[PDB]
């Protein structure tokens, strides 16, 4: 079904994004969750999509401010109309990096 | 005193009336010929009476090409809404007609295409069942509400327009086929197997089969199969209505 | 309005590129409104008739 | 500029010929004939309602006329308000994009036939073809194009029907009608390849 | 009023149709199968002799079970029209 | 797979992945996420905001930081179209409300 | 049927998480998901009843009562907490 | 049939949880759910009758009666507590 | 849908390919997303810092390869998480 | 179409390499047009200004309606020769 | 495919004739048909093309392409000098 196709697409994008985020030096594993907005049977309204990124770092490999920035840019670009400010980046200890 | 400025009231009450009546003449159930014309006109008039005073009145003269552009815009919006809604009933009719044609109910179309002899009675059965379901789920109220709501998204005043958006409605023509296949699928496949079974019988002693034993058996099997399949359309009915509605909401804007 | 003055300057740029009530008034506006309403009704009737003729086709 | 009442009379009179304008001047005939032939191809002459096919053809016609509508808006809708050109010079100026479109979509043979049907010898240039010669030639060209597209649509469904019948005959069955077996396979092929969207894309590309 | 009531309406209606059509269709199918197996046993093959007894059998079917169908369908329609003003929404 | 079934399955999958990421968080040993996605109706104006309930089991003595509670809130809210953080409840294995 | 089944599955998962709470040995959740009425003055709203069986002497904390409330309310579209009743194995109302 | 079956399942589960309550040896729940109407006036509130059998001498506390009431009321869409009757094995109305 | 997604995977692949070809760059990873925007991660050879012109040329190539990609929507990042943009 | 695009890219890269100083070429076309050309030079074989100009001309001509200004030429070190 | 193949064949024959011109050792022709042409020539050691030879190359390439305006033919040598 189209809905099934859409779910599959969302999952694949999440996977590849996590992949690139891990490949990065300080990152041991990444987990990306995307919330694409939804349609309504009535009323106009955009819901700028949102993303949550959890990173696990290598022992003591703290991410640079520039690094947070670059993660933000990549995730935002990979999602049609994703406003950076709607990307949350968190570490393995629950510290918000963004 | 004793002004009663008529042009202001006319321009306030005209264009919303045009849009509401354009939806009325095409929206399913509200566009069925069984309703007397005056009832439809009165419903449009009363809805406009309720809605128009809240909207900002337009001042373009009725004697200008701008008025013609406005009228074309309202007609386009109304017919687009009504037709996008009608697509779901088109899909249900397609699925029903295909189940009926695999019944062998109208075999004369395979030999004389469009020869004034066709009775898609299953298509009519499921079409009226779909209309009953649409009435139950109060889809028409939603249609009226969305007709009102498209103003905030697209005001009466002439606004610029887009393109692939029209394709979307035209591309909705795919849904009629795509969803129809699924409804059938839950029955045609077994019917297919039945026909396959009949083939195995014809691989025995030649002739003496098909057109004499296949037709009644497959007719009864189709009847009881899709009689059992009747409870299945309602979730698919809601799925179809939701698809049409959110496609309309996404693309009208 | 601020946006209204924006529109005024926009139209100036466009020019650059290009380079009590009496019966007499009451009755006249009343007639004008009747005429405009009749015109709108007739034009819509023509449009609706054309649309129904198109949709009553046979493909 | 002539009288306002005469302008109203002419406008309401020209409003009557709107189906004629839609059929003879735009492409609506092509899409409607293509839809009819495609419906005849699948073996179900009432699967999508005639109303739905007509509305789909109408939407396709609106999109495919959107560039011509834009040219009309630029050349006629706008300058009629600024009153640089109005009434005569403009209605004809606004109709000029329709002339360009119909010249683009018309074959030379139909135009030649309809010229020799009107004894118009000195028609030398190709941008001064009169409407009387341009219109029926354009309609005939549209009929030919629609029939060609319908045959191209017919080819794969005919192939599927022939294949199904051949396998039925080779498997030993001599009495089973192949249409009943081939209909759901025709539908599953049409849906799986997503025939509809590619068909509309090709029609838009077909101009 | 509820969609469950509607879909039940369709089901019971079309089961009534199935009950109305099942005797005639089944009689025709049995006659056709019997004539076909007799043809296979006797090695006789003409596509027209299977059409002859089918009409007679199906027409006898109305003689025997016709009153039952007529009484069932009338009862269904009577009950539907009587319960019409209680399933209104 | 019915249209409703398709949705319910999507909801279950989202719940699973969210719990997964929450567990991966150091102090968290296991997570359980429950989503309540609402319904549009022709008798209301603003549709009710979705809601979430998150239960975490912590590692022996691994108390979650205020920022840990915050980051959990952000992640769950973002993963649900139009989820207002204030509708995310976070609870531990002892029944203490962390949010 | 599809709806009723959704209800049963949800009730089940909620009870599951509630039991997975230290002091709770078993939980039972009942949901009343109905249809509302507009302009009927005081209508009503979805409601839940939660019965918990505690471990020998494992009394639930006021916070524990609060967190159970939050979870059950969130899991039901438009469930106003005040319509969640929590009861113990002895019939004491905890909410 | 689908509805009647739903009613009998709800009755069963409610009785089940009620028996779980310590003092209760067996429970029996009867629901009376009336015809719905989508007009602008017709409406009636459902009712429940609960019979409990207690363990030898296990009298139900006031709070207990209250919790039974809450659970049964919540489990039935729009069940006004005041329409829940609770009775013991001897015919005493605990309500 | 599949046809489109696959073409995007390809475009991404070829772009990464050319970006690596450049001596300093050891490996590249390109992520696209049209409604467009791009994210480019480069791994450099030990100590092979990219010059300002090197960042510029990468920008130009990625922007051109995507119909209507405004350079300003191309992010270039190194293996350490430094935004070269 | 995609196959036509790939083939054009290949032949263009081919001719660009044929040119002495160029050891290997890589052409990317974006047809809706724009082009990106990466050249690898022979050890120390810097491209002259006229050479850059000729590469531009060839690539622009090979693509229907390619405005030269939309052709980017880059070397193996990431220097924009444009 | 039929068109693309026609384009490739025309390119090949044109390059062929251009090479068959004394000073030219090898030719490469690229056509952009919607037209424009890019011609790269490799000359024999020191065999500079005269003005008329350049003119003749232009004429041939322009004629071989329906409606090719000479001014849209670019001729370049093996060193990247625009002979145009």
């Amino acid at each position: 079904s189209q809905f099934s196709e859409q779910v599959n697409y969302q999952r694949a994008l999440e996977g590849e994004l996590a992949r690139t985020i891990e490949t990065l030096g300080p990152v041991k594993s990444a987990r990306v969750h995307l919330a694409m907005p939804k349609p309504s049977l009535f009323v106009r309204e955009q819901k700028s999509p949102s993303a949550s990124v959890t990173v696990t770092l290598e022992p003591g490999r703290a991410l640079d401010e520039g690094q947070i920035s670059a993660v933000v840019h990549l995730v935002s670009s990979a999602v049609a109309g994703l406003p950076p400010g709607n990307v949350t980046l968190v570490d393995q200890s629950g510290h918000l990096l963004t | 005193v004793t002004s009663e400025q008529w042009l202001y009231w006319l321009h306030l009450y005209f264009w919303p009336l045009l849009r509401v009546l354009a939806l009325i003449s095409t929206a399913p159930i509200l566009s069925e010929r069984a309703i007397p014309k005056r009832v439809k006109l009165g419903l449009g008039i009363m809805i406009t009476l309720v809605i128009a005073p809240s909207l900002p009145a337009n001042d373009t003269p009725l004697f200008s090409i701008a008025a013609l552009w406005l009228a074309m815009q309202q007609i386009l919006i109304g017919i687009a809404l009504g037709f996008t809604m009608q697509f779901a009933f088109a899909a249900v009719r397609t699925a029903g007609e295909f189940i009926g044609l695999q019944m062998g109910l109208s075999f004369a179309t395979f030999v004389d295409p469009g020869s004034h002899l066709n009775m898609p009675v299953l298509a009519r059965i499921m079409d009226m069942l779909a209309m009953l379901l649409f009435l139950t789920f109060n889809g028409h109220l939603w249609l009226i509400s969305l007709l009102v709501d498209t103003f905030h998204t697209l005001p009466i005043g002439s606004n610029p327009v887009n393109s692939n958006a029209f394709m979307a409605l035209a591309r909705a023509g795919g849904l009629i086929f795509l969803n129809g296949l699924m409804l059938a699928l839950p029955v045609i496949t077994l019917l297919l197997t039945l026909n396959l079974a009949l083939g195995l019988l014809n691989r025995m002693a030649p002739q003496l089969s098909i057109f004499v034993i296949g037709f009644p058996l497959t007719l009864t099997v189709g009847i009881m199969l899709m009689a059992a399949l009747m409870p299945l359309i309602a979730p698919f009915c809601e799925h179809l209505f939701s698809e049409i509605f959110n496609l309309l909401a996404d693309i009208v804007s | 309005a601020i946006q209204g003055i924006e529109g005024v300057i926009s139209q100036l740029q466009a020019t650059a590129m290009a380079a009590g009530i009496a019966l007499n008034d009451v009755m006249a506006d009343m007639q004008k409104a009747s005429v405009s309403m009749q015109m709108g009704i007739q034009v819509r009737n023509k449009l609706v008739a054309a649309y129904q003729e198109v949709m009553s086709m046979q493909v | 500029s002539w009288s306002l009442s005469v302008q109203t009379l002419v406008f309401i009179t020209s409003l009557t010929f709107l189906p004629a304008i839609l059929l003879m001047m735009t492409s609506f005939t092509r899409i409607i004939i293509v839809f009819g032939l495609l419906r005849n191809a699948l073996g179900t002459p009432s699967a999508p309602p005639n109303q739905v096919l007509l509305g789909l053809a109408l939407f396709l016609t609106f999109f495919i006329m959107s560039p011509v509508i834009d040219k009309i808006y630029v050349d006629a809708y706008q300058p009629f308000s600024e009153q640089k050109i109005s009434m005569q010079e403009a209605l004809d100026k606004g109709a000029q994009p329709l002339r360009a479109f119909m010249l683009r979509q018309t074959r030379e043979a139909d135009l030649a036939l309809f010229a020799r049907l009107a004894n118009s010898g000195p028609l030398q240039g190709p941008e001064a073809v009169p409407m009387r010669i341009l219109l029926p030639a354009y309609v005939t060209s549209e009929l030919k194009t629609a029939f060609q597209i319908g045959f191209t649509i017919f080819i794969p469904f005919l192939i599927i029907d022939l294949v199904i019948a051949s396998v039925l005959m080779a498997l030993g069955m001599m009495m089973v009608p192949p249409a009943t077996i081939a209909l759901p396979f025709k539908l599953m092929l049409f849906v799986l390849v997503d025939g509809w969207q590619l068909l509309m894309g090709s029609l838009a590309q077909s101009f | 009023m509820t969609p469950e009531s509607v879909m039940m309406m369709g089901t019971e209606a079309m089961k009534v149709a199935l009950a109305l059509a099942a005797p005639l269709l089944l009689v025709a199918l049995i006659t056709g199968l019997i004539i076909s197996i007799l043809q296979a046993a006797t090695q006789i093959n003409e596509m027209t002799l299977s059409f002859i007894p089918k009409i007679v059998a199906v027409f006898i079917a109305i003689i025997v079970a016709g009153p039952w169908m007529l009484n069932l369908l009338l009862d269904y329609v009577r009950t539907l029209f009587s319960n019409l003003p209680y399933i209104i929404g």
